[PDB]
RNA sequence: CGUGGAGGUCAGUGACGAAGCCUAGACCGUAAGGUCGGGUCGAACGGCCUCUAGUGCAGAUCUUGGUGGUAGUAGCAAAUAUUCAAAUGAGAACUUUGAAGACUGAAGUGGGGAAAGGUUCCACGUCAACAGCAGUUGGACGUGGGUUAGUCGAUCCUAAGAGAUGGGGAAGCUCCGUUUCAAAGGCCUGAUUUUAUGCAGGCCACCAUCGAAAGGGAAUCCGGUUAAGAUUCCGGAACCUGG
RNA sequence: GUCGAAUUUGGGUAUAGGGGCGAAAGACUAAUCGAACCAUCUAGUAGCUGGUUCCUGCCGAAGUUUCCCUCAGGAUAGCAG
RNA sequence: AUAUUGGCGAGAGACCGAUAGCGAACAAGUACAGUGAUGGAAAGAUGAAAAGAACUUUGAAAAGAGAGUGAAAAAGUACGU
RNA sequence: UUGACCUCAAAUCAGGUAGGAGUACCCGCUGAACUUAAGCAUAUCAAUAAGCGGAGGAAAAGAAACCAACCGGGAUUGC
RNA sequence: AAACUUUCAACAACGGAUCUCUUGGUUCUCGCAUCGAUGAAGAACGCAGCGAAAUGCGAUACGUAAUGUGAAUUGCAGAAUUCCGUGAAUCAUCGAAUCUUUGAACGCACAUUGCGCCCCUUGGUAUUCCAGGGGGCAUGCCUGUUUGAGCGUCAUUU
């Protein structure tokens, strides 16, 4: 909230020759003189500087939020929108894709992946495997530095 | 003056110390960055106001 | 009164700030007693007041003092709450009887401005409350 | 407008009174209980010159009469006292010039 | 004449060095520092003047008390030494 | 100013409301620590329900009288009736009035 | 010629020079250098001689 | 090298004041030859040296002093407690824990029950 | 159409060369633009579906920074003035020495100080920058040396004045006041020679303190000495204060 | 011009901003004076001046009515999308 | 149960990315200005590793030309592009 | 003559205690104007900034000289 | 026809944009309560084999003691026994100390490294003078102690 204003700068006027821009006083420094409090000056603030009580949150009907639930639920037993998400069901047998309930109580991962190469993940387990690339900006140093696909989601 | 307090004096014995170029094996230290004395004094350039 | 110090009545302001005179001091002329007591006693602390006498020039009032480092006062559990840091200079802060009279701490619908603090009371009611799914 | 002169007088800043130069505040003596019963006798030691003042000032030396010591006191000059005069300072005093009844 | 032969006129110091800052502002007629307001016994500072408070404020110094109570307090105050364990 | 067919609106915003303005990011971080105060003072009262009992009473303001609700204590009659004192049903998880 | 602390007087600089060198010490002349320290002028008696005991202090 | 105050600390009050004098002997020495060596780094020792001895001598000094005024209030200020101006002003265990003996009647006559709601 | 970031996807491109930059080389679009080739380069970056914004510049005597024409131009002209030879150096109108000619002309361009400066003092080495030409020279640069007091000053006294205390105001920060409506102290003589000092006594009434390197004031002169210190060092000869 | 005095001047001291100080000019009060400097209120308000950043497509004005301490501005009807 | 632009200790972001983000990513409230209150900068990047150019030659010297190190001197402490 | 009591003093008397810093939040005092009102003085800004006094880990308030008018509720605080 | 001017390209300059980074900033959330007369925050001046600053420290001075780990520090020099260990280290931890001159700052002052009083002790043939070492001397207020003052006032005697 002080960014661009610690100054006390203040206005010639006219008949300086110079822009009406407020402008830092004293002397002996390269920085007296200088424009100040101005978005288009160099060290000033900017225009509408962001705040913290923008909204941040939205909020939806709960009954909204249900009606996309359930049409997700049901897209997910199409084959056809499946695969155009890249999902690399070509081979699995059908979906939905219903596995017994032993392997809710699979407890080492090794087990559990063998259950899930066995019943048909084994081309969309790779799909992760392979995809894992840099990111492609600055968001690679603010803790989002790798992007991959997603795989299945078991339930 | 010729006749100066003892604080005077004090202080002009400390910034006679600090009137000194960069020791050279200060350089060659591990991930040096000072290359030379910043806050060099001279009496022909700048006042002390003391 | 208390007689705006001002030189020469000059105010430099709206005619409403104009007044000189006939301004009242909104603390008591006993908290005054209190604070000027209990700056001359520091190592004490004041438990309450009362009148004596008055003439036309000067009111006249008695401090009770407690000594916080006296063991008397130390043990005697009925009187060691003042022993408390939270509980220095008690007059300054207005938590003294006559302190909490001109603060308007009192309960009722005649004390809706000060029944809880007059600042905290302004401030309460002058915010802005945004909640993250804004109602 | 502005602080006029005779307002500026009071603060006494620059107005006070040249006294580095005066010889003492010129004061009769003091009643205390000879000068109400009878009188008492001093002398004119000298005539001097008081700065800032027209008239000349008489330093008249008296004794105690409750110590052993030669108190002196500062009077305006009346002309016709001269250096050396008696000075009768009481209630018993003659009517002559320079006396204090 | 109030230009450049006036400026020729200024050897007498109206300020030396303070006890108290030492930032040369002890006023040498008003006997009164104008930065910390030596020899009152309060530190002057303003409210305004927040790059002043900012100037000498509390950790600007060494702290050569005052950067070990923290410390001292992680351990609650202990007393005595270590037992050689 | 005024200007095109609109209702009149009263936004008391000619202050420095900007310094005052609570946003409240801290539900979800307060609404945890809520939950483990609870968590953590139901361990030091063990056994106990981590509550008072109330009574139920009417509510006033003919607009409310219709319902009624949980009150603040038990009414120094009604215990001396349900056989107890009121400085021993204090003790035992009991709120009296 | 001996650097001497900044708080030592024409007093002490003597009875130390006797103590540590076991010499009569005639008089003795400070003054404060430009870099901030003391010197000290110490005249011994024309019983000893300064030559003598600074190459037995281990100078010269 | 260097002296180790395990080792001082066996020796007596005059073996170490003895043991002190004798470390500002070879000091004065080290100063003196320091003028034309272009590099003594040795003395950094002998004044580390002459320190842990003072170090030493205090303790032994200090400690005697703790038991001249055992078992008695009022001791020097400088040795008995530091903790904070705030927390020396406090309240003790025994003023805190002040009970009348009005309150002490109701504190034993009704305490706070143990009770569970299960059954 | 384009830019920063975000969720999904192309199991996308890439140290066998990403991004960026340059390219009167090529292609597509009316256009905002997109694609390709070549060079330079070194580590990340794109196509498509959506989400988000501190999202597109020719101007604002806009801000910060950099750069021109003017332009090798205006100009480097007060204070009478320089000349010859040798030495040094790579280099001499400017440095050193010698010779000659001049000036300040004792209310000086001489010899000292106060204020201010602070090491500029002196020496050795030395010319990248400074000395608006130049420079071997310098108040420049680097490295060291140098300031010695009983008698000189401060310190002490008071001046104009400043300012606690006793008090009295002021919500308070603080203000008034300097002897005021105050119970405001130590100096000499001595005495028991358990013994230190309370007692044997007498005296005393002002009254904090700060305030002058030109006011007042205890007392030092001569000769010699250093690269640079001297009424201070050395030699000799004196004086004051306290005991 | 004056040049032995209502002279010139050093140091110390006092007088502070609606205040000082002025043999008086609104002069001087640190190159600042018909009310100094500094920081904050303060991003003070401005019916007034200047500027306001990509392409293409379609449509396309007004300087007129009434009221306003209104006349360099607004509301209102009209014209346009 | 409530507040908390300070202190101490932690975890994070569809925030900024060296003219930005705090004035300050650096010997930053530093250099510097002002009598003073106060004002207040600029300034990040050789290379994986100095391996920071031995040696010859021209020059009084700075430096030049070779030679050499390096993946690259179209990276030479005036250093990524 | 002696001993009290009351009030008032002194001591480098024996133990303590206050002052300063920080001050985001807290309890008080004191207190504007810019600004809006299309001018402006009441009003507004604002019982705000600046200034002063005093705390803590929270502070304050707090167990009715309360709210109510109902079939009454029942300390304080916060949403 | 050259020179010169303008345009374009290549190479080289000037300058430091663009790209790619980032031990920094900003915002949100969570937890805790800990400055000072037992002398704080702040200041001045010093301290290293070779340092001007930053950081650290106080004449025990880039620090002493204690505990843990367990073989370094590093620009150069130096030291080696500190290497199967009461032991290296510009390590961590930190409970014992040191802590200059100051600062609420406290013997009086302070544009002065100025001026005192008291106790113990040492030297100068010294209870009085000078010097060395150690220890003290603020104000307000509170509880208590001792010594007092006031025909304020109570009993008993000549
Ligand atoms: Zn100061």
């Amino acid at each position: 909230e002080k960014a661009g204003h610690q100054t006390s700068a203040e206005s010639w006027g006219t008949g300086r020759a110079v822009a009406r821009i407020p402008r830092v006083g004293g002397g002996g420094t390269g920085r007296s003189g200088q424009g100040a409090f101005g978005n288009m000056c160099r060290g000033g603030r900017m225009f509408a500087p962001t705040k913290t009580w923008r909204k941040w949150n939205v909020k939806v009907n709960h009954n909204e939020k249900r009606y996309a639930t359930a049409s997700a639920i049901a897209a997910t037993a199409v084959a056809s929108l499946v695969l155009a998400r890249g999902h690399r069901v070509e081979k699995i047998p059908e979906i939905p894709l219903v596995v017994s309930t032993d392997l809710e109580s699979i407890q080492k991962t090794k087990e559990a992946v063998a259950a899930l190469k066995a019943v048909g993940a084994h081309s969309d387990l790779l799909k992760v495997l392979k995809s894992k690339k840099l990111r492609a900006g600055k968001g690679k140093y603010r803790n989002r530095r790798w992007t991959q696909r997603r795989g299945p989601l078991v339930v | 003056a010729a006749q100066k307090s003892f604080r005077i004096k004090q202080k002009m014995a400390k910034a006679k110390k600090q009137n000194r170029p960069l020791p050279q094996w200060i350089r060659l230290r591990t991930n040096n960055t000072i290359r030379y004395n910043a806050k060099r004094r001279n009496w022909r350039r700048t006042k002390m106001n003391i | 009164n208390r007689k705006r110090p001002v030189p020469k009545g000059a105010t430099y302001g709206k005619p409403t700030n104009q007044g000189v005179n006939e301004l009242k001091y909104q603390r008591s002329l006993r908290a005054t007693a209190e604070e000027r007591v209990g700056r001359r006693a520091a190592n004490l602390r004041v438990l309450n007041s009362y009148w004596v006498n008055q003439d036309s020039t000067y009111k006249y009032f008695e401090v009770i003092l407690v000594d916080p480092q006296h063991k008397a006062i130390r043990r005697d559990a009925r009187y060691n709450w003042i022993c408390d840091p939270v509980h220095k200079h008690r007059e300054a802060r207005g938590l003294t009887a006559t302190g909490k009279k001109s603060r308007g701490i009192n309960k009722g619908h005649k004390f809706n401005n000060t029944k809880a603090g007059r600042r905290k009371t302004w401030k309460r009611q002058n915010t802005l409350s945004l909640w993250r799914y804004r109602k | 407008g502005r602080v006029i002169r005779n307002q500026r007088k009071g603060a006494g800043s620059i107005f006070t009174s040249h006294t580095r130069l005066r010889q003492g505040a010129a004061k009769l003596r003091t009643l205390d209980y000879a000068e109400r019963h009878g009188y008492i006798r001093g002398i004119v030691k000298q005539i001097v010159h008081d700065s800032g003042r027209g008239a000349p000032l008489a330093k008249v030396v008296f004794r105690d009469p409750y110590k052993y010591r030669l108190r002196e006191e500062i009077f305006i000059a009346n002309e016709g006292v001269h250096t050396g005069q008696f000075i009768y300072a009481g209630k018993k005093a003659s009517l002559n010039v320079g006396n204090v009844l | 004449g109030k230009g450049t032969p006036s400026f020729g006129k200024r050897h007498n110091k109206s300020h030396t060095l303070c006890n108290r800052c030492g930032r040369r502002s002890f006023h040498v007629q008003k006997k009164t520092c104008s930065s910390c307001g030596y020899p009152a016994a309060k530190t002057r500072s303003y409210n305004w003047g927040a790059k002043a408070k900012r100037r000498h404020t509390t950790g600007t110094g060494r702290m050569r008390y005052l950067k070990h109570v923290s410390r001292r307090f992680k351990n609650g105050f202990q007393t005595g030494s270590a037992s050689k364990a | 100013a005024i200007s095109k067919n609109l209702p009149i609106l009263k936004n008391h915003f000619r202050k420095h409301w900007q310094e005052r303005v609570k946003v409240h990011f801290d539900q979800a971080g307060k609404k945890v620590s809520r939950r483990n105060a609870r968590a953590t003072r139901a361990a030091k009262i063990a056994p106990r329900p981590l509550d008072l009992l109330r009574p139920v009473v009417r509510a006033p303001t003919v607009k409310y009288n219709r319902k009624v609700r949980a009150g603040r204590g038990f009414t120094l009659a009604e215990v001396k009736a349900a056989g107890l004192t009121a400085a021993y049903a204090r003790t035992i998880g009991i709120a009296v009035d | 010629v001996f650097q001497v602390s900044m708080k030592a007087n024409k007093y002490q600089i003597k009875k130390a020079v006797k103590e540590l060198y076991e010499v009569d010490v005639l008089k003795v002349n400070t003054l404060v250098r430009p870099n901030g320290t003391k010197k000290a002028y110490v005249r011994l008696t024309a019983d000893y001689d300064a030559l003598d005991i600074a190459n037995r202090i281990g100078y010269i | 090298a260097g002296v180790k105050a395990y080792e001082l600390r066996t020796k007596s009050k005059e073996q170490l004041a003895s043991q002190l004098v004798d470390l500002k002997k070879e000091l004065a020495e080290l100063k003196v030859q320091k003028l034309s060596r272009p590099s003594l780094p040795k003395i950094k020792t002998v004044r580390k040296s002459i320190a842990c001895v003072l170090t030493v001598i205090n303790e032994q000094q200090r400690e005697a002093v703790r038991q001249l005024y055992k078992g008695k209030k009022y001791q020097p200020k400088d040795l008995r407690a530091k903790k904070t101006r705030a927390l020396r002003r406090a309240l003790t265990k025994f003023e805190a824990s002040q009970v009348t003996e009005k309150q002490r009647k109701k504190q034993i006559a009704f305490p706070q029950r143990k009770y569970a709601i299960k059954a």
